[PDB]
């Protein structure tokens, strides 16, 4: 149980990050190995790293 | 090392 939510839109400048708007729902699995996250968007199936300031617990 | 972390829109950053 640990879901966050974007709090703001963002388009990945990489084909590692991630991109989404304000409102989509993440899976994080690791977030201590640097200020950036790993989260799976339970939406699209992909899996990559955001911004851990972007996202919240739903 | 220098993230990627964006600037937080709405409060954005002065």
């Amino acid at each position: 149980v640990t879901l966050f939510v974007a709090l703001y839109d963002y388009e990945a400048r990489t084909e590692d990050d991630l991109s989404f708007h304000k409102g989509e729902k993440f899976q994080i699995l690791n977030s201590s190995e640097g200020d950036w996250w790993e989260a799976r968007s339970l939406t699209t199936g992909e899996t990559g790293y955001i911004p851990s300031n972007y996202v919240a617990p739903v | 090392p220098p993230r990627p972390l964006p600037v937080a829109p709405g409060s954005s950053k002065t």
